[PDB]
Parts: structure tokens; C-alpha cells; sequence
């Protein structure tokens, strides 16, 4: 995952 | 029984005060925040159970991100590429053979290159200045345990589980020592499986009472009695496996006794 | 890097090529390892991350010393004090004649007390062999090579199947045993001990298996007398040909009383009863230890 900030 | 356990121990205790984070850091950080770093330190739990990495693995990472987030201002954009490559590197340092590098580019779905996550090794590498053999949590605790009496698979399983809790929340635990944290979560966890206590021994090997942990243990009981609350909940799925003794379904007492 | 001068390739290992060089500036005469620090492949390797990190807080007389680390962004080059060879280039170069006893004593003296630091500071080299130990011609001994060093803080875990050679492996790492101890560090010096003293390998085998009857057909096999746990060993097998403890007077000739007494005390099957580092330097092998200085 590509964690959303 | 070593030699050194005691020089060793010593020589730790000497260490963590050196390799220490700085306390405020968070808060001069104009873009990132406490709980994005939860967030961050949860994944990589995740991360570590899927490429089986040891617990040690985890803890080195989460010191190294702390202390570069201590000197290098870092955006949200780039958080999860600094915590990439501090896996990496610790992954370097603490296992036999760590996954490839292409695995970690692959664990955040292609939002960074290789090349980027090589680029910033070596960043944290420079920043950290090469000091990679930091003290934890997890270290500290393996000494402890050398002093049950007997030795109880429940209780060290259940204190990894509330040392690992702590990585969690800079939010208090950025300032206890390691060697306090595993104090108290020993504590903790020999109290709740067996009603037993701190023991003289770690006492006096420590110089640590358990007057001295009050401040820690109350937090971390706190913790843990929150733990199935909180946002974040990769730790206790972890330990839920059989491989842990099932020890973060037990249930935490309500009172301490202190 | 500009202000150091190559001279010439000293040898390579895991970095690559080391060349000798001179600091333009101070006069200083170093060791250059250098890593082509490639930024598509793997990075910097572990070895390297190790070597630095451990060296870094490794500062004793008998450990080389890393002096600077110069971190392009195309290299990574590695400077280290300068020692102009090692055990085993001196042993091959004192075949025939022998290293005098006297430079023995010294030797592993000195080596002991590097282990010994290494160990009271949470570090195993785990690669302890003559090509991993450097010599001066003023008679100093260094540990060196710590690309395969753990911090052992927590136990370390064993490899599966290690690159490390065969020669000075441990009978508990043989058995597939599951994690090390300091105990390896010491069987190696141990057999290094007896290597000066015979001018050969005291456990020279072509396989793992063939290793491990080596070291039986000498000391002789273990059972759960000398060893509690053996027979419980993973690589264990209770068809192991049955061998006996044949004496060290036929091992190690040219030993006196007290050098058989610690050679054999350093190696004890069971790595709980094995001789620390620590202890090893009490024994009164070392009461007439000098610093004579090799003649090279």
C-alpha cells in the first residue's frame, strides 16, 4: 500500500 | 549464564542514552504528526509479518526513523520512504538475509522508485552517521527474562506484545529509555499472568524499583487496557497467532496494586 | 578521496580490492576498501553496514581500527589503519622453521584480549580465521574483517547453511544448532592456537559431515556425559562411529603443560563449560608472556 496522508 | 551478561547490560545501558531520540521532535515538524507516525510504525509491523522479519528487525527501524525525523524536516509525501529504507537498512543490520530491495519497492506499490529507496538509504545512513546497533525495547527484555523464576512462555510472549504496543504512540513513550519500557511491560505482563511482581534480582541489577517504573507502567497499562480501541491494530493481530500463546486476547486487570 | 595518494592493491575480500594509499596531507599510510556502490542493484551491502557500525564503537589496541568513512554518491570508501599482513601469509612464510613459541603466547594473548573486548561490548565476529587476523613488524596482533559480525544483544540466529569456512566452525554449529554463542569465537581461537603451534590446520575437512568426524576422531565422541544435549542435537545421529579422547601430548607436541591445559579448556565440547575470553587470559599460560617481534 501508499499510505495516505 | 555469561560472563557479561552484566558488562553487556552495562554497556547497553550506556548505549540507549546515546542513541536516544530527541523528546520534542514531533512537534517541530511542520508537516507530519504523531498519529501519521502510528500509522507508519503499524504498516511496518504488517510489513514484517509478511516477510516473517524478527521483532528485533522492527524495533531497529522505528529508532532509526525516530532519530532522522529528529534532524531532517520530512513532508507527508516522503514519510513512508523514510520508514522503506530505515526497514531496509535494518533489515541489513538484524537479518540473515534480508528481502530484496525490489520488495520494498513493491510493499509500498510502486509509489517510489528503487532508485529512490537506494537514495535514501543512504541518506539515513549518513544522517545516522553508520550508528546502527541501537539498544530496544525487545534487547532489554531478552535480558530480563534471563531472571524468571520459572521461565513462563505467557509472560515473555505478552511483554514482547506491550513492548511493541509502545513503538506505536510517540505520544508518550518517546520519553522512557528502553530499559524503562521493558521494565515496566515486564512488570505488566508477569503481574497480569501470575499476580508476581518486578523482581529483587532486576532490582538490583536495574537499580531500577518498582516505585521508579510508576510513571511508565501506568501509561502502558493504560495502553493496554485501550489496545483494542486503538486506530491501529496490526500488533494485536499479530498476537493473536498461536506462535505468541494467543496472549493479546487475555484480559488486561483494571487495577494495578502500586 | 582527493587527499589520498593509491599505491598499490593489498588483497581484496568482501568490499573489493584493497589498495594501500598515503594521506598527501599528513604522511599517514592507510588501507583503502572501496565499494562500487551501484544504485540499481542492492545498495550499500550488510557487510558493510556492519563492519562500520560495530567498528565504529570497537576502539581497542587489537582491533583494526576504522579511521574515516568517505560516502560519495558513487562510492562508498573505507579507511582503515594499515597492517602489512596476516597470520596466515606469516604462517605459509614460517613453514619449515615454525613461529616460535614465544610470538604464540603472544599472539593469542593479545587476541584474547580483543575477543574479550569485542565480547563485553555485545559483539561476535563469528569469521574468526589467520587470513581475518592482521600483524604489525613491531609484534601487534588486530582482529580484523567483522563483515559477518553480530550484535547479539539478542541471540543470534543461525544460518541455515553459512558462507563461513569450514575449518574453525564450532561443533554446536556442525549439530545445527540454532543460535550462537560466544563459545564459537573462542573454538576458533582455539584451533588457530593449535594451527601456530603444528604448522597446520587441526581440523581440515572437505564437508560438513567430514568436519565433525575430524574433530571426534581427535577429542573424541561426545555423548550426553560430556555434553548434555548432544544426542537431542538436530544433526545429531546415534550411528556416529564411536571414537576416544586421544591425548593432546599427540596433538599439540611441542606444548608444554599449560598450553595443553588451556588448548583444551578453549576446546570443550559443551559451549556452556567452554573457556571465556576472559577467564582464558587469567590462566597461567600467560605468565611469562612477552612482545617479541616477528621475523617477517
Amino acid at each position: 500500500r501508499r499510505l495516505n496522508f | 549464564v555469561p560472563d557479561y551478561h552484566e558488562d553487556i547490560h552495562t554497556y547497553l545501558r550506556e548505549m540507549e542514552v546515546k542513541c536516544k531520540p530527541k523528546v520534542g521532535y514531533m512537534k517541530k515538524q511542520p508537516d507530519i504528526t504523531n498519529s501519521m507516525r502510528a500509522i507508519l510504525v503499524d504498516w511496518l509491523v504488517e510489513v514484517g509479518e509478511e516477510y516473517k522479519l524478527q521483532n528485533e528487525t522492527l524495533h531497529l527501524a522505528v529508532n532509526y526513523i525516530d532519530r532522522f525525523l529528529s534532524s531532517m524536516s520530512v513532508l507527508r509525501g516522503k514519510l513512508q520512504l523514510v520508514g522503506t529504507a530505515a526497514m531496509l537498512l535494518a533489515s541489513k543490520f538484524e537479518e540473515i538475509y534480508p528481502p530484496e530491495v525490489a520488495e520494498f519497492v513493491y510493499i509500498t506499490d510502486d509509489t517510489y522508485t528503487k532508485k529512490q529507496v537506494l537514495r535514501m538509504e543512504h541518506l539515513v545512513l549518513k544522517v545516522l552517521t553508520f550508528d546502527l546497533a541501537a539498544p530496544t525495547v525487545n534487547q532489554f527484555l531478552t535480558q530480563y527474562f534471563l531472571h524468571q523464576q520459572p521461565a513462563n512462555c505467557k509472560v515473555e510472549s505478552l511483554a514482547m506484545f506491550l513492548g511493541e504496543l509502545s513503538l506505536i504512540d510517540a505520544d508518550p513513550y518517546l520519553k522512557y529509555l528502553p530499559s524503562v519500557i521493558a521494565g515496566a511491560a515486564f512488570h505488566l505482563a508477569l503481574y497480569t499472568v501470575t499476580g508476581q511482581s518486578w523482581p529483587e534480582s532486576l532490582i538490583r541489577k536495574t537499580g531500577y524499583t518498582l516505585e521508579s517504573l510508576k510513571p511508565c507502567l501506568m501509561d502502558l497499562h493504560q495502553t493496554y487496557l485501550k489496545a483494542p480501541q486503538h486506530a491501529q491494530q496490526s500488533i494485536r493481530e499479530k498476537y493473536k497467532n498461536s506462535k505468541y500463546h494467543g496472549v493479546s486476547l487475555l484480559n488486561p486487570p483494571e487495577t494495578l496494586n502500586l | 578521496m582527493e587527499n589520498f595518494q593509491k599505491v598499490e592493491k593489498i588483497g581484496e575480500g568482501t568490499y573489493g580490492v584493497v589498495y594501500k594509499a598515503r594521506n598527501k596531507l599528513t604522511g599517514e599510510v592507510v588501507a583503502l576498501k572501496k565499494i562500487r556502490l551501484d544504485t540499481e542493484t542492492e545498495g550499500v551491502p550488510s557487510t558493510a553496514i556492519r563492519e562500520i557500525s560495530l567498528l565504529k564503537e570497537l576502539n581497542h589496541p587489537n582491533i583494526v581500527k576504522l579511521l574515516d568513512v568517505i560516502h560519495t554518491e558513487n562510492k562508498l570508501y573505507l579507511v582503515f589503519e594499515f597492517l602489512h599482513q596476516d597470520l596466515k601469509k606469516f604462517m605459509d612464510a614460517s613453514a619449515l622453521t615454525g613461529i616460535p613459541l614465544p610470538l604464540i603466547k603472544s599472539y593469542l594473548f593479545q587476541l584474547l584480549q580483543g575477543l574479550a573486548f569485542c565480547h563485553s561490548h555485545r559483539v561476535l565476529h563469528r569469521d574468526l580465521k589467520p587470513q581475518n587476523l592482521l600483524i604489525n613488524t613491531e609484534g601487534a596482533i588486530k582482529l580484523a574483517d567483522f563483515g559477518l559480525a553480530r550484535a547479539f544483544g539478542v541471540p543470534v540466529r543461525t544460518y541455515t547453511h553459512e558462507v563461513v569456512t569450514l575449518w574453525y566452525r564450532a561443533p554446536e554449529i556442525l549439530l545445527g544448532c540454532k543460535y550462537y554463542s560466544t563459545a564459537v569465537d573462542i573454538w576458533s581461537l582455539g584451533c588457530i592456537f593449535a594451527e601456530m603451534v603444528t604448522r597446520r590446520a587441526l581440523f581440515p575437512g572437505d564437508s560438513e559431515i567430514d568436519q565433525l568426524f575430524r574433530i571426534f576422531r581427535t577429542l573424541g565422541t561426545p555423548d550426553e556425559v560430556v555434553w548434555p544435549g548432544v544426542t537431542s542435537m538436530p544433526d545429531y545421529k546415534p550411528s556416529f562411529p564411536k571414537w576416544a579422547r586421544q591425548d593432546f601430548s599427540k596433538v599439540v607436541p611441542p606444548l608444554d603443560e599449560d598450553g595443553r591445559s588451556l588448548l583444551s579448556q578453549m576446546l570443550h565440547y559443551d559451549p556452556n563449560k567452554r573457556i571465556s575470553a576472559k577467564a582464558a587470559l587469567a590462566h597461567p599460560f600467560f605468565q611469562d608472556v612477552t612482545k617479541p617481534v616477528p621475523h617477517l
